[PDB]
């Protein structure tokens, strides 16, 4: 909000606060920018005049991010989580570095250990190598170093290594995110054959990706957010079945719920993930994620500390599900007697054409 | 409405009784139409917010005491009504009339002296 | 092409060269060698072809590109001059600043041109010096 | 940046700037845009100032000499240079050197000269 | 309230972080003036910024006076948003939509009438004129009975 | 190549040398004096037949212009449409010019064509930000879109017009771009917002500000006053001496 | 709709002919209907084209014709000495129809009047050639090069280091086109 | 006392509906019940455009349909309104000339002809004979170029696809002559106030004559495919019929005016350039339909060729540029040798020439109809106001009056018979 920013290292920035052609003077490196969250942090910096370094793995995927900025603002770098030089040279000029990189499943090239540990290691070591001012690590909700979930385990261990080498790390633990192009509402919207093993009984606090994207901007703009952990989540407790009925109440969709017990589902989950090359939405570790419930850290800062209000998901379902609404002239209600009379003032056939 | 669905031949108010009659009929049509504007343009606002915001745009010109000024302000309304009721305006033009869908939001002037000073004139 | 023309050119260039041209140009074409570019491209001429087809190029590279033609030959291939760079005196000017090798269009590659400001910042700021107390 | 010589030296022929408001290539080609970049592919023309001062002097017996740039209508507007000071006179448009034959003795006695002088 | 900036003016689509806070916005009621700024479709910012009405001075560099003959109305530069340096090419970027716009008027009252019609704030600068003094070539050679105190050199 | 064999090389034919080229100097205004007397006569007849509206008339070269009161629009154009000596049955063009130094900002210029008499006439009236002009779509169907342009681009309002809507500008566009107070690049710009999934409208910023080189206009007047060229039939007789 | 004075001699059409006044034999008239003879003629004209040589050029091996006056990408030239021809008059900046040229000049170390900045926005330029008509020293030209599509439009902001590099590259062809067209300029 | 007397509404402006007069009762030429006659019929609207051809690039015409026939046609234009008339106020006259190439972008050198003729009239100058013939020759080469686009794209919409390709080689050959005099295949900027920018090269008049010897055979084969073809005839006869009285009242010019039986060409009625020196005919139709306008356009192919041949034989020698350096740029050789020439060179490229005060409306016979410009001059070096009169703008305004009751397949034929490039319509 101020026109002067003294970075944590000490250099001053004199920003002019406008739009695309302005001077935000922040240089940013967003790791994990081609997913669903990164396009909100990238667009927010770029549309206010800041340079955003966007490391990418695939050329095609990254293309939608350049529209948000003026010439010289979105710089694309070809990077690999196992090539340190690509990481090193992506962060040498950056003021703030973000790390949004994360999978929910193991691959043939990355175990949840490789992604969340060996990448955070490789990346934060570069942040410490160049004395970058702010380093913001997006972790997960329910992150805990000793967890049966490899996702909650390996993402919880990254939080350790982040501050072991960079003590001034912001941690951001977002709840399952929702909105446009998500895997929460769009999953309930799109899939038909759905497999679970805990009766869709997950309870959590769904948060809009858009406040998460806006919140990550404000951690850059407040120097007091440096070195503490945040818990971003929505205002109301929700269960997946309660979330689904909202999707159900808007779109009127019928889906198959199979709900196979945990012993016969998890060993099978690994197999499907090991032979199908796309994200099938169920894997071994993802099923274990079903049994936990979100527990809010009481020692961690929240939206309010950033001057923000979360919104619930009920106020947004109609917006993000309206495109998925098959409504033709067929599905309309039976007509009333008043309008049936109106039809007698028209001829409904053209007998001369 | 001979050439187009909501066309009105350009007319010059004869007197203040006539001019106020037309203003009220213009306001009536707009606030009548607000449900129809909110579905076509998928406005993520209550119909009440649309109607209260339509009222503001008439509330701006409530103190005009010139009859030649009212007719141009009425013609501007009629033309805006025609391009909104025919799906000619894009959702981008319509929901850009609401001055809170800016990424800076409604708060775009500085509130007082000091807050605009610390931000460099906003 | 047509059979009379394509037959005669086989009788000239041979069946190994006939297949080379089908892979690149897509025509069977015979003409006199006019010269070689620094990039290795070869130029041929034949006054007896259809108009605008009297001059052509056989590129040196497999992944050929119209920017591989050296500049003075570029004028010849475009019918902008009639004298090839092999007899044009304007190419025999000594210019030590002149490029030594032909650099093609270098976009889409890590060598692509990057613009920058060439001038210094307008306003110099005070370098703070606190007097001793 | 920094490691290649082309990113460091202002021109292939010259290492330093030749005007006060010229940006050094070291500072122009620092920053994020010049990462993952070939600096030997970057446009780096030879500096004209070094080439013009490698030019030998035209000795002349006349007070006023005419320079058109040396290509007829392919040069610059024809101007006239006065060579009466005991220095080397240079065309304002092209920079070529002219000197009167009367100052050859003095000019040959100077230790350092702005043009080859032979 | 006596030049108080109306911090609660309703902004429009073109209002920016460079728009100043206006004091008075044409209500459409003021006597004898058309509220043209109210019906112009221009942003509110035109009613906040001051314009200068003046007769351009003759250049010191030359003796033609063609450009001193007409009154010019131009907008005053603001402390931020007029020019900044482009980070990429070093070009000069601007947020001032009025930076290249000027108006020409035949009389001062024609410019004042337009300014009030549009709701501009205006400062009028009165021309500086010469003081006539008869000049005579013959004086160059006037006779000095006493000390010369000047050696005229053509 | 099979040459036509009775079509020789047109470049091979030698050309007869051209020596000293000589061209007389002509003043192109001089060709228009022979019609200067009737153009004045026709304008004089017009303003005697419609004294209620025709304030003046000017003649430049081949062009006769008539200056009319805004309320005379329907009568004057009716006379110029349906008179047997004024059979001007086309509107060629209706446009406006802006003069902010006038109390009535806008000059409304109509250009009319008479195929019968191979003649052209220009009709000028005036308007204001609030002062409306009669529409002439009752007389010329072709004038309909022209008045939409004048309205769209200037804000002038045409009483009687059916469907006076914008013709050129975007749908929620605010302003009249041909007004001289309107800036060249406007006040707003558009872009696609990824976060909002639509095109949004923003205040205008320009990466390069527009460089206006008007200040380089000559300090000296370069055209001068011109030459008077009125017929003696429309000058006042001079009083002979004695 | 007709000019004043006497109507044109026989401007009015003849009276229309009845069907049985027409001069076309039933045999000719009925045959042309059922045999579709005029459509047969047009199909025959396409057979004539079939056996004619095509107009096609194999690009990029064969190029189309370009004149010495062609207006392609800009270049900054030198003298035979090696000095830049440009002396920073800024005439090409004043005449630019699209304000595509930005020039900053000062005194060089040796006292010569030379540019420090020379930028051409290749995405503002209209390729009119005005910049090169206004030059007093032939410093700015437009080469015959039309093949330089790029990937990013940042590559289309030519700075003085690229425009000089272009002139060094294209000088023989630039000097040749100038040599051809100079008499007409 | 406007606007003061208008504050209280004491005066009402006399609208045309006030002066309406009842028709004469004597010589005047030509309900609710249980029946279905009183019943109303619903209409549906249709969004037509953009079609594949380049000329109709930005057309969003919304039709109301009763079954198949068109009830009312509402074109929405402005999709290529780029603010040319405003940008022209911030440029010198020479700088504003390239804006005219981009109005009707298939007829470039005649767009810049009407701007040059307008500026030359305010300059009070007479341009030399050679440039007069150069301009009338390249104005007819331009007319052939436009008609090759207009006629062949019209038949490509109607579904004949082969004449389009044949005549675009003829178009491909005639753009080599543009690129030899200038260096542009499309936007020459060649015609300028005071004549032409540069003299034609020394072998061009031979190359145009070689093209001339065979161009009629191209018209004849294009005519082999369309003129007598019954499918072509049955898709243009009776389509888009406008009466002579209505074409005038609708602001129609050109073949839209001429196809309804009105003999009128700006070249014959207000001669400009070397048109009074050339013999040519004017094709005028009978039935005012698309078939007449197709037959009138083909006849102009043969008439423009007949002018180009006459221009080749009367090409005089001498300057191609007005011989006055306060108006036209001096030769490069003079500017590099003579003091006065460099001064006049310098001031023409920075300030520009001053045009004397006044206004002129100037029209030419453009290939798409009458094209005119209204230029207000303030006596300075930049135009105070430039207004372009585009023939297609008036033609599209009369599309509703002409397509009313027709089928949509009929309306696509009416779009092509009106020579429509939307950069012309939106300026
Ligand atoms: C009525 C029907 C024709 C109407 C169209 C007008 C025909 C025309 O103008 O012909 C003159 C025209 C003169 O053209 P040209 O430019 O003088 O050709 C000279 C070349 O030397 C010709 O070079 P070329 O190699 O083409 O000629 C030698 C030979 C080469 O071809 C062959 O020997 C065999 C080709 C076909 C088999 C392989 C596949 O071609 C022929 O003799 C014709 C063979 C193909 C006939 C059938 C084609 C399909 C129908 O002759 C032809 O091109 C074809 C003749 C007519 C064929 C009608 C069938
Ligand atoms: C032709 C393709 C040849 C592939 C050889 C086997 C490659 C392999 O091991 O791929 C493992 C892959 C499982 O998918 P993965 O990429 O590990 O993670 C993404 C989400 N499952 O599973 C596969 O894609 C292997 C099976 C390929 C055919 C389905
Ligand atoms: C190889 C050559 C053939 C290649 C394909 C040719 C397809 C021709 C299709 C033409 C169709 C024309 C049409 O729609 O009708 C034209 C017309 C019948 O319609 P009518 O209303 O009588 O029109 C009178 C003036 N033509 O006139 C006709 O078409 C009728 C002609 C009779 C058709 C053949 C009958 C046997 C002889
Ligand atoms: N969205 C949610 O519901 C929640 C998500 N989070 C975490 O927030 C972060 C961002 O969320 P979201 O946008 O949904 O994530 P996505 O899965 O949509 O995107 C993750 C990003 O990480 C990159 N990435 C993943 N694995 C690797 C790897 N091995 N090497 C390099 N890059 C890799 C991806 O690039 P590529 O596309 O090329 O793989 C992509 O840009 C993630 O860490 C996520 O786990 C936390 C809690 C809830
Ligand atoms: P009451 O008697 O207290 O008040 C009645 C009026 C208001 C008539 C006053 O008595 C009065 O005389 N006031 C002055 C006359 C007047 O109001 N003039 C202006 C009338 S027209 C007008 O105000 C138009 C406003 C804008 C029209 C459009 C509004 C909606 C557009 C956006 C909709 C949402 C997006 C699509
Ligand atoms: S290139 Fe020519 S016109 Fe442009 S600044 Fe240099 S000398 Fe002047
Ligand atoms: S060719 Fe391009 S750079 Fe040169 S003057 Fe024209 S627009 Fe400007
Ligand atoms: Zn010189």
């Amino acid at each position: 909000i101020s026109d002067i920013h003294i970075t944590r290292t000490g250099k001053p920035l004199i920003r002019i606060q406008g739009g695309r052609s302005s001077l935000g003077e922040h240089t940013a490196t967003v790791f994990g920018a081609t997913g669903q969250l990164g396009r909100y942090i990238v667009n927010r910096l770029a549309r206010q005049g800041c340079t955003v370094i966007v490391p990418y793995r695939e050329e095609m995927a990254k293309r939608h991010l350049k529209v948000s900025g003026d010439l010289g603002r979105v710089i694309f770098m070809e990077f690999d989580l196992r090539n340190t030089q690509s990481i090193e040279e992506s962060v040498r000029h950056s003021d703030v570095v973000y790390n949004l990189i994360g999978r929910d499943y193991p691959t043939k090239n990355f175990s949840l250990a490789d992604v969340h540990i060996e990448g955070t290691e490789r990346i934060v070591e570069a942040v410490a190598k160049y004395d970058v001012d702010r380093f913001i690590q997006v972790s997960t909700y329910n992150a805990n170093p000793d967890s049966t979930c490899e996702f909650f385990r390996t993402k919880g261990i990254a939080e350790k290594v982040a501050r072991h080498v960079f003590p001034e790390t912001t941690i951001v633990r977002p709840a399952p995110m929702f909105g446009f192009e998500d895997r929460l509402l769009l999953k309930l919207a799109s899939v038909t054959n759905l497999f679970t093993s805990n009766h869709m009984r997950e309870k959590f606090w769904p948060v809009h990706v858009n406040e998460v994207g806006e919140a990550l901007e404000r951690m850059l703009y407040d120097d007091s957010t440096a070195g503490q952990t945040f818990e971003l989540y929505g205002p109301r407790q929700y269960s997946m079945a309660q979330i689904a009925e909202l999707v159900d109440r808007e779109i009127y969709k019928k889906r198959r719920h199979i709900n196979l017990p945990k012993p016969i589902l998890q060993p099978l989950a690994e197999l499907i993930n090991r032979v199908l090359w796309w994200d099938t939405g169920l894997s071994r570790d993802q099923v274990e994620r079903e049994f936990h419930d979100q527990v809010i850290d009481p020692t961690a800062k929240t939206f309010k500390d950033l001057g923000m209000e979360p919104t619930d998901i009920s106020k947004w379902t109609y917006h993000y599900l309206l495109p998925y609404r098959p409504s033709t002239y067929y599905d309309l209600p039976p007509s009333t007697e008043k309008e049936m009379r109106e039809e007698r003032k028209y001829l409904h056939v053209l007998d001369d054409q | 409405v001979q050439p187009t669905k909501f066309a009105v031949t350009v007319r010059q108010s004869r007197n203040w009784a006539d001019a106020k009659q037309r203003v009220i009929a213009a306001y009536r049509a707009w606030i009548r139409a607000a449900p129809e504007i909110q579905t076509m343009y998928s406005i993520p606002f209550p119909v009440s917010h649309i109607r209260t915001r339509i009222r503001q745009e008439f509330e701006r010109h409530r103190y005009v005491n010139k009859l030649n000024v009212v007719d141009v302000l009425l013609q501007q309304s009629n033309a805006d009504f025609q391009e909104t009721m025919n799906f000619w305006r894009q959702q981008s033009h319509v929901m850009a009339f609401f001055k809170e869908e800016h990424f800076r939001g409604e708060k775009r002037l500085p509130s007082n002296f000091i807050t605009g000073f610390l931000e460099g004139r906003n | 092409s047509y059979p009379t023309r394509t037959l005669a050119n086989l009788r000239k260039i041979g069946l190994k060269e006939y297949f080379r041209q089908l892979l690149y140009i897509g025509d069977t074409k015979y003409g006199e060698l006019v010269g070689v570019d620094k990039f290795g491209n070869k130029f041929y001429e034949n006054k007896e072809e259809l108009p605008l087809r009297t001059r052509w190029v056989d590129y040196a590279k497999h992944d050929y590109d119209a920017a591989h033609i050296e500049p003075m030959w570029h004028a010849w291939i475009s019918y902008q001059v009639d004298t090839p760079p092999t007899r044009e005196p304007l190419t025999q000017i000594e210019r030590p600043w002149a490029p030594k090798e032909h650099v093609p269009n270098r976009s889409f590659t890590r060598g692509a041109y990057k613009p920058y400001n060439t001038t210094q910042p307008k306003i110099q700021s005070w370098e703070p010096k606190a007097a001793p107390r | 940046t920094g490691r290649p010589a082309s990113a460091v030296m202002q021109a292939p022929n010259r290492a330093e700037v030749w005007s006060r408001s010229q940006r050094p290539r070291s500072e122009a080609m620092a920053g994020p845009r010049f990462e993952q970049t070939d600096f030997d592919a970057q446009p780096r023309p030879w500096a004209a100032i070094e080439l013009i001062h490698k030019q030998p002097v035209r000795w002349t017996h006349d007070r006023i000499v005419a320079c058109d740039g040396g290509g007829g209508p392919h040069g610059h507007p024809k101007i006239y240079i006065n060579t009466d000071k005991p220095e080397i006179a240079t065309c304002n448009y092209c920079g070529l050197p002219f000197a009167n034959e009367h100052h050859r003795k003095y000019l040959e006695s100077l230790p350092q000269t702005s043009y080859p002088l032979n | 309230p006596r030049n108080a900036p109306d911090y609660n003016v309703p902004i429009d689509i073109a209002t920016s972080t460079f728009t100043p806070v206006p004091k008075n916005v044409q209500d459409g009621s003021e006597e004898n003036v058309v509220p043209a700024g109210l019906i112009s479709g221009a942003p509110m910012e035109l009613q906040a910024r001051t314009v200068r009405i003046y007769k351009p001075a003759k250049p010191a560099t030359q003796s033609g006076e063609k450009n001193t003959q007409l009154w010019r109305m131009d907008w005053d530069v603001l402390g931020k948003g007029h020019r900044w340096e482009n980070p990429l090419m070093g070009w000069q970027s601007s947020a001032d939509f009025m930076q290249g716009t000027h108006l020409t008027f035949k009389t001062k009252e024609d410019a004042i009438a337009f300014a009030e019609k549009q709701g501009y704030e205006y400062f009028v600068q009165e021309p500086n004129e010469r003081h006539f003094r008869p000049k005579a070539y013959a004086n160059n050679f006037l006779y000095s009975p006493g000390k010369l105190k000047h050696i005229r050199t053509k | 190549v099979a040459l036509p064999k009775d079509a020789p090389n047109p470049r091979a034919i030698p050309r007869e040398p051209v020596g000293e080229i000589k061209q007389a100097l002509v003043n192109p205004a001089d060709k228009y004096q022979s019609k200067a007397d009737n153009l004045h006569k026709y304008g004089a007849w017009l303003m005697s037949c419609l004294p209620k509206y025709i304030q003046q008339f000017s003649v430049w070269k081949d062009e006769l212009t008539i200056y009319i009161c805004p309320t005379g629009v329907i009568p004057v154009f009716s006379f110029l449409k349906y008179n047997t000596n004024a059979e001007f049955t086309q509107v060629s063009d209706i446009t406006a010019v802006d003069f902010p130094t006038r109390e009535m900002r806008f000059e409304i210029v109509y250009n009319l064509l008479s195929v019968r008499h191979n003649a052209r006439i220009r009709v000028k009236t005036y308007a204001d930000e609030v002062t409306p002009v009669p529409s002439i779509t009752s007389l010329y169907m072709g004038a309909n879109w022209y008045e939409r342009e004048v309205y769209d681009m200037f804000g002038v309002l045409f009483v009687g017009h059916p469907d006076l809507r914008r013709i050129m500008t975007d749908y929620g566009f605010e302003g009249h771009p041909l007004r001289k107070d309107f800036p060249l690049t406007g006040y707003t710009e558009i872009r696609y917002d990824e976060e909002k999934k639509r095109i949004v409208v923003e205040p205008l910023e320009l990466t390069q500000a527009f460089r206006n080189f008007e200040g380089g206009s000559s300090a000296w007047d370069q055209v001068g006053p011109g030459i008077d060229r009125t017929p003696d039939t429309f000058k006042l007789p001079t009083p002979k001496p004695e | 709709a007709t000019p004043a004075g006497p109507p044109p001699k026989n401007f009015r059409l003849p009276p229309p002919k009845n069907w049985d006044e027409e001069s076309e034999s039933t045999i000719d008239k009925v045959g042309k209907y059922f045999l579709m003879t005029e459509m047969l003629r047009g199909m025959y004209v396409l057979l004539e084209q079939f056996f004619r040589p095509p107009y096609t050029i194999y690009y990029p091996f064969e190029k189309g014709p370009i004149s010495p006056r062609f207006r392609g990408e800009h270049a900054l030239r030198r003298y035979p000495s090696g000095e830049e021809r440009c002396i920073a008059c800024k005439l090409c900046e004043a005449v630019c129809p699209a304000q595509a040229i930005t020039i900053e000049a000062e005194e060089r170390a040796d006292g010569s009047r030379r540019t420090t900045r020379y930028d051409i926005d290749m995405t503002k330029c209209i390729y009119c050639g005005f910049c090169q008509e206004s030059c007093p020293v032939d410093a700015i030209v437009e080469s015959p090069n039309a093949e330089y599509a790029t990937e990013t439009r940042e590559e289309l902001l030519y700075n003085k280091e690229k425009l000089l590099a272009n002139g060094d590259k294209w000088e023989p062809e630039l000097a040749a086109a100038i040599r051809a067209d100079a008499p007409y300029r | 006392a406007e606007p003061q007397d208008g504050f209280q509404g004491t005066r009402l402006i006399p609208t045309g509906a006030d002066f309406q007069s009842p028709p004469d009762p004597f010589i005047d030429e030509g309900v609710d019940e249980d029946s279905v006659e009183g019943r109303k019929v619903r209409h549906y609207t249709v969004n037509f455009g953009p079609q594949h051809p380049a000329a109709h690039g930005v057309l969003r015409l919304i039709l109301e349909l009763n079954g198949e026939e068109i009830v009312r046609a509402d074109p929405h234009v402005g999709l290529l309104h780029r603010g040319t008339e405003k940008l022209c106020e911030y440029k010198t006259y020479m700088q504003a000339l390239p804006y005219f190439d981009r109005l009707d972008y298939v007829s470039m050198m005649t767009n810049e002809q009407v701007f040059s003729l307008a500026v030359e009239k305010l300059l009070n100058i007479e341009i030399p004979p050679r440039a007069k013939f150069i301009r009338t020759m390249f104005g007819e080469i331009t007319r052939i170029l436009n008609h090759l686009m207009s006629v062949l794209s019209h038949a490509m919409d109607v579904g004949a696809l082969t004449p389009f390709l044949w005549g675009f080689e003829e178009r491909e050959k005639l753009m080599e002559f543009y690129e030899r005099v200038s260096g542009a295949r499309l936007h020459a900027a060649y015609v300028r106030p005071g004549g032409v920018h540069q003299d034609i090269p020394v072998g061009l008049l031979d190359d145009i004559y070689q093209w001339a010897t065979q161009f009629g055979d191209r018209i004849d084969e294009t005519e082999e495919m369309l003129t007598d073809n019954r499918i072509w005839i049955n898709r243009l006869k009776g389509v888009g019929v406008v009466s002579a009285a209505d074409a005038l009242n609708l602001s129609f010019t050109g073949v839209m005016l001429r196809g309804s039986g009105v003999p009128w060409d700006v070249r014959k009625s207000s001669p400009y350039d070397a048109y009074d020196q050339v013999e040519f005919d004017v094709p005028v139709g009978i039935n005012g339909d698309c078939y007449d306008r197709y037959l009138c356009r083909m006849e102009e192919f043969r008439q423009s060729l007949r002018i180009i041949h006459q221009c080749l034989n009367k090409m005089p020698a001498g300057p191609v540029r007005y011989e006055d350096y306060k108006i036209t740029p001096p030769p490069r050789a003079a500017m590099k040798e003579n003091m006065e020439a460099l001064i006049h060179h310098f001031l023409l490229f920075t300030k520009g020439y001053a045009v004397p005060p006044g206004d002129t409306y100037t029209a030419i016979e453009a290939p798409k109809g009458e094209m005119g410009v209204y230029v207000v001059s303030d006596g300075s070096e930049r135009p105070y106001r430039v207004h372009i009169r585009a023939p297609g703008f008036a033609h599209l305004s009369g599309f509703d009056h002409i397509t009313r009751g027709h089928l949509l397949a009929d309306a696509v034929a009416v779009i092509g018979t009106m020579d429509l490039v939307f950069g012309e319509v939106d300026r």
